[PDB]
């Protein structure tokens, strides 16, 4: 029912400067609905299931894409991770932890199983790390993908419904993997560095050589087009593992200007949230551009700075609502950029 | 003594020499007098980079008083012979084998430092025995002269005769001087 | 001997070599007489570290009574071509090449010891052989010389007319008349 | 040759070279005579040392006969400038400049064997040219000879008048007269 277009222009709502990927996803999402909608008893069975792959730098708002696809969404959504996991039975994590995980939000209902879809974050985190000479069986390494081969492909697992009150039930539930979708992504760490030698020039640390001068002038999201498997086998991972998941998502970049863009047009912005809670008072709030500005670069100082712009906003403005319901007569409220940087306070408006 | 460097991959780090860490990139050092074993180590250099990449610009800095001819000139051949574009830079010095295979290099993709500099002269020889002898290898190493300005014309665009009156003494180059005789393509002032 | 150290990291424990340490933070050594071999050396170093990071400071320490300008020349304008600042610190001592790549360094980024001692004189040089030749090898040299005041004076500021008179001879400078010549900023005498 | 150890950690053992392992322990050796290159060596330990722990107090044993001015002229204005107690050891022999850096140690952790001797004299120099170029090196070596004395009555707290007539020639000094003549804190005879 869903149509590409109408869920991208939903996504557009909640997403700023990503295009490629929504083309990609909308097309996956639409057509997992149409399998399990679709009984796909005809003279054709056994639809195959095209798993996406999510490759983008580290705050590029992969967890958004598939929590706010969730939010409207309504089939169930889960966040795991694979960093946990340890194959053959060791300290860190079973693989079936994943999938009891996933009934809590599905209620203990097999049928809304299969209808959910899964995530799973830090991926390039389990690379088959590759010296020779110190174990040559890496349990994070080449160990993990081989666990997770038959889970994607589909295989039934037994899964004790609830956990049980007590040894009483000692029963468990068969659940099916073939028509779950799989959503399989992180941020590469060197993948530049390995398509660069192979795709565009003679670069590197000599003279003519194109240096980094674009550390952060230029974004490498272009050169993340150009991925194939190929290079993926030289980072770490086996050919059966990329089989399995052969749609790819690029996620360029995320732009300065792109952050004020996250400000004023998504519905969940910031913004959006200070601008209500102050509207019930009978208050206005103004954000001017030279404040936008000084909030991009203090946040691109920091790590992850898509996820440090609450402690910025929060701290400029908590002083301000501290006084804001003793003060009276007060109709708007202005803040500048020289406030941002805390040499200055706001301007008060009666 | 030699600095070790750590280049990290997503397989894990990995220990490498200053010198094979430029290699990696297609960068090779010519360093002190010209002398068979210091040319045929080069030569082997190039050849493993073609396999590697024969597609690739390979980067060669030059910083040489220069030396013997017969090691320099198989060198030259090689440059030529391969497909890659071999990218040649002065630094610090460039004597006459060091200046012939500074203008071998491909054409536009030559530059020279702005404190550069470059010397060129005719060759160096002798021979002590018989008369007969003498006669020999005076005969050779005319035709090398002839030869090594023929090769020089074709590079620099100058013609013969002018190559051979230059090069009949020492005569230095500034670093201006050298683009405007055809040696160089440009310098390489700041890093744009 | 070179002692070795071991440097901790969250993927494990990894020894390096005492210089190799210090050349991951940015900071190489000059150390002896200056030659084409230890220049090319460094200019490896150099750029190695551009790859890493283009915006952060490097640190060359210096001690070395100098020795060969052409191998000078290559670093010095190595420094100014990159973009990073290359920040310059005298120890022990610093001769007319040591003393020119010195005052190159990043304005306002240059130090000297409290008891550092800096020379500084005209080039060097000789030649035998016929008249015709002299004159050759006397007029190089004698631009080199020239050449070597008026970048001089670009970085410390003062006039060639008047570095060409303190260069006549060997003259000692202390550490505190540096800073008075405009050779360096300040002196790291204690940690603060 | 060096011998080999196997230190113990909790996440395994690892096999360090003798000198390397006194390092951990923030101990540095001073062997043979001072040059450029030994100094400089001794420089980047210090700093290493400083960034692992600027609280710690490092040991410095000395067992030389000396050498340069220049080079060890940096070492002491290192340990000056650094926040560490530089502590000194005087084994076997501590010559002119081995005595200087001796006695620059922290005020309270200097110390001497029994059986150690130490030997003081003025810089010794020389020079072959016109008498002009003879006048600047002798004014020159005599800047250092005071200013070598000014820093010995400051740390051995004697006056300059003292340090100048003692150091005209060689003066040997025993370990216990090192002690009267402030030139040291204690002597390390047996462990308590
Ligand atoms: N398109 C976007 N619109 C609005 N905010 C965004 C957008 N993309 C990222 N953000 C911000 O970035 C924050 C982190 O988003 P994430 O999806 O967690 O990024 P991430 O790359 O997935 O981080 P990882 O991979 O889980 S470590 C969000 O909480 C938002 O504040």
């Amino acid at each position: 029912l869903p149509t590409p277009h109408e869920i991208r222009n939903h996504l557009d709502d909640y997403v700023i400067g990503q295009e490629q990927a929504k083309k990609v996803l909308a097309v996956a999402v639409y057509n997992h609905y149409k399998r399990l909608r679709n009984g796909d008893t005809s003279n054709g069975v056994e639809l195959g299931k095209s798993n996406i792959l999510l490759i983008g730098p580290t705050g590029s708002g992969k967890t958004l894409l598939a929590e706010t696809l969730a939010r409207l969404l309504d089939v169930p959504f889960t966040m795991a991770d694979a960093t946990t996991l340890t194959e053959a039975g060791y300290v860190g994590e079973d693989v079936e932890n994943i999938i009891q995980k996933l009934l809590q939000k599905s209620d203990y209902d097999v049928q809304k199983a299969q209808r959910g879809i899964v995530y799973i974050d830090q991926i390039d985190k389990i690379s088959r790390k590759s010296d020779n000479p110190s174990i040559t069986r890496d349990v994070s390494g080449e160990g993990v993908q081989q666990a997770l081969l038959k889970l994607i492909e589909g295989t039934v697992a037994a899964v004790p419904p609830q956990g049980g009150r007590k040894h009483p039930q000692q029963e468990f539930l068969q659940v099916d993997t073939s028509k779950i979708l799989f959503i399989c992504g992180g941020a590469f760490a060197g993948l530049d560095k390995v398509i660069s030698h192979r795709v565009e020039t003679g670069s590197g640390i000599g003279f003519g050589a194109t240096v980094k001068a674009k550390s952060d002038k230029a974004s490498e999201g272009e050169l993340l087009a150009q991925v194939e498997p190929e290079d993926l086998i030289k980072f770490g991972l086996i050919p059966e593992f990329i089989g399995r998941l052969p749609v790819v998502a690029t996620l360029n970049e995320l732009s300065e200007e792109a952050l004020i863009q996250i400000l004023k047009e998504p519905k969940n912005a910031l913004t959006k949230q200070y601008q209500a809670l102050f509207n019930l008072e009978g208050v206005d709030l103004e954000f001017r551009d030279e404040a936008l500005d000084a909030i991009a670069k203090k946040a691109m100082a920091r790590k992850t700075g898509a996820r440090g712009l609450r402690s910025i906003v929060e701290a400029a403005l908590l002083d301000t609502m501290y006084d804001l319901p003793s003060m009276e007569d007060v109709e708007k409220v202005v803040i500048d950029e020289s406030v941002i940087d805390g040499q200055s306070e706001p301007l008060l408006i009666y | 003594l030699v600095p070790m460097v750590i280049e990290q991959t997503s397989r894990g780090e990995r220990s490498f020499d200053i010198y094979s860490r430029l290699l990696k990139e297609r960068v090779i050092f010519l360093t002190g007098q010209v002398e068979d074993h210091m040319a045929n180590l080069i030569v082997a250099q190039m050849l493993f980079l073609e396999a590697e990449n024969p597609e690739k610009d390979i980067y060669l800095y030059i910083n040489s008083p220069g030396g013997v001819i017969t090691a320099g000139m198989s060198i030259y051949d090689t440059m030529q012979f391969i497909k890659p574009d071999v990218s040649t830079i002065c630094m610090g010095q460039a004597a006459s084998m060091g200046a012939f295979l500074l203008t071998a290099g491909a054409k536009g993709k030559r530059f020279c430092l702005p404190n550069s500099r470059v010397m060129i002269h005719q060759p160096l020889g002798g021979y002590q025995g018989q008369a007969t002898d003498i006669e020999i290898h005076a005969r050779e190493i005319l035709k090398v002269k002839g030869r090594m300005n023929e090769l020089m014309a074709l590079h620099t665009g100058q013609s013969l005769e002018q190559i051979e009156r230059d090069t009949e003494r020492d005569r230095f180059l500034s670093a201006p001087e050298a683009v405007e005789y055809g040696l160089v393509d440009s310098i390489l002032t700041h890093r744009n």
